[PDB]
């Protein structure tokens, strides 16, 4: 859901 | 696996996990105001953000972190991270903070932003500090990381800590190397690890007055709001 | 600076002798708790915590060496960061609980009691855990306490305080080498001990954010050293 | 002056 949680899931 | 690397291999491991040094948008013939200002510091801290979370997953140990702790240490961490670097980069310019290589101020350019000066001071005290004790970018990357692990590490926290110990091995390893005897290994050390508290007080201070300024309204990114709200 | 001159056990025990009282606090169980009266329990006692703290400064080894100015500004720096770790140690053989006062001793659902205050006793709770796990001993924890007020305000105003840090360095050191700790342990356990300082700054912090947003009762004394962090 | 500074000389 967060920015960062994306970013770090990439 | 990040348990199994000697002093060596971290050392390297954490100097080809070091991003760039980013330019900021300055335009030396703009002329300088509040909003400016910190849109050029904010603008910067969002794009620095990009590369520490990249930076972060190529820190040994911290990839083998559940998704949700990996969200949570940097988000606890992500402006003490920042603010090292700039201290770190600043260190060859006396009386100076570098924010970017385009980007050098003194302290009277600090009074721009209104009750800056306070935080300037503490920084440049930091890279002062870091100076008269002739850091290494070896001991920098280890600082670096420990600030990672550490400023949110407060149920297999443990991994964590030993990982942490290795680090510690890793900065009294190089200490040794340089020719430092062993009371004066556990001294630099220690040195070393109070200057991180410095650098929270830095941090929290900043954190403050940036949640003061999302209330004011007058340019934040979207990944830098969520970081904010992770302290309020 | 008489401070350099001393030996490891003989700053252990200068710090030692220098130790507060442990205060107790006007708590009166007849009466429940409001957000108010628990806010109120606690400024008393760390008001009167502070007038101790201040003889104990006096005592630590290289304190009375400096300026007077100096000694208020580590002070004015310091002084909620050395009240919460005084409340951790004593704190640890109370697991999941906080002892203000031999007659104050809560857990984290009377932290409810004031809106928000569940947060930084989660963090304290943590501390004091942590501090339990390690087997933080007294020696160690007067060491760490010093370490504190010498070191939270250095760089907001020096080379003599930071040989007193050397040399109280040298002693944690001393401490965990008698205790028969290897080298390996002695500088990791030292780093753990450090690091754990981070966090405590951390909350003081917060805490600090807290109280000046409720003096929007405190004595004069507080009020002062709550306007130093303004 | 501060209260700290009285406290301190005493
Ligand atoms: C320390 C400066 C700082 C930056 C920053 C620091 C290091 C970097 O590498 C990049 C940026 C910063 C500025 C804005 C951000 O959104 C993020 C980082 C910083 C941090 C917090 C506050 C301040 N300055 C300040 C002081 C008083 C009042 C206000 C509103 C701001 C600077
Ligand atoms: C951690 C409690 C604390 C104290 C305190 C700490 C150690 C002692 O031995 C004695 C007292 C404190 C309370 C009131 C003071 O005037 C000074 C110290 C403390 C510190 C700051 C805040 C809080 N609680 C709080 C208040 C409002 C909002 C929130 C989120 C927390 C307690």
């Amino acid at each position: 859901h967060k920015i960062l949680h994306r970013l770090l899931q990439d | 696996l990040a348990l199994s690397l000697t002093a060596d291999q971290m050392v390297s491991a954490l100097l080809d996990a070091e991003p760039p040094i980013l330019y900021s948008e300055y335009d030396p013939t703009r002329p300088f105001s509040e909003a400016s200002m910190m849109g050029l510091l904010t603008n910067l801290a969002d794009r620095e953000l990009v590369h520490m979370i990249n930076w972060a997953k190529r820190v040994p140990g911290f990839v083998d972190l559940t998704l949700h702790d990996q969200v949570h240490l940097l988000e606890c961490a992500w402006l003490e991270i920042l603010m090292i670097g700039l201290v770190w980069r600043s260190m060859e310019h006396p009386g100076k903070l570098l924010f970017a290589p385009n980007l050098l101020l003194d302290r009277n350019q600090g009074k721009c932003v209104e009750g800056m000066v306070e935080i300037f001071d503490m920084l440049l005290a930091t890279s002062s500090r870091f100076r008269m004790m002739n850091l290494q970018g070896e001991e920098f990357v280890c600082l670096k990381s420990i600030i990672l692990l550490n400023s949110g590490v407060y149920e297999e926290k443990d991994h964590i800590h030993r990982v942490l110990d290795k680090i510690t091995d890793t900065l009294i390893h190089l200490m040794a190397k340089a020719g430092l005897t062993l009371q004066q290994q556990h001294q630099r050390l220690a040195q070393l690890l109070l200057i991180l508290s410095h650098i929270r007080h830095m941090s929290n201070k900043g954190m403050e007055h940036l949640y003061s300024m999302k209330c004011k309204n007058v340019p934040l990114s979207d990944l830098l709001l969520e970081m904010l709200d992770a302290h309020r």
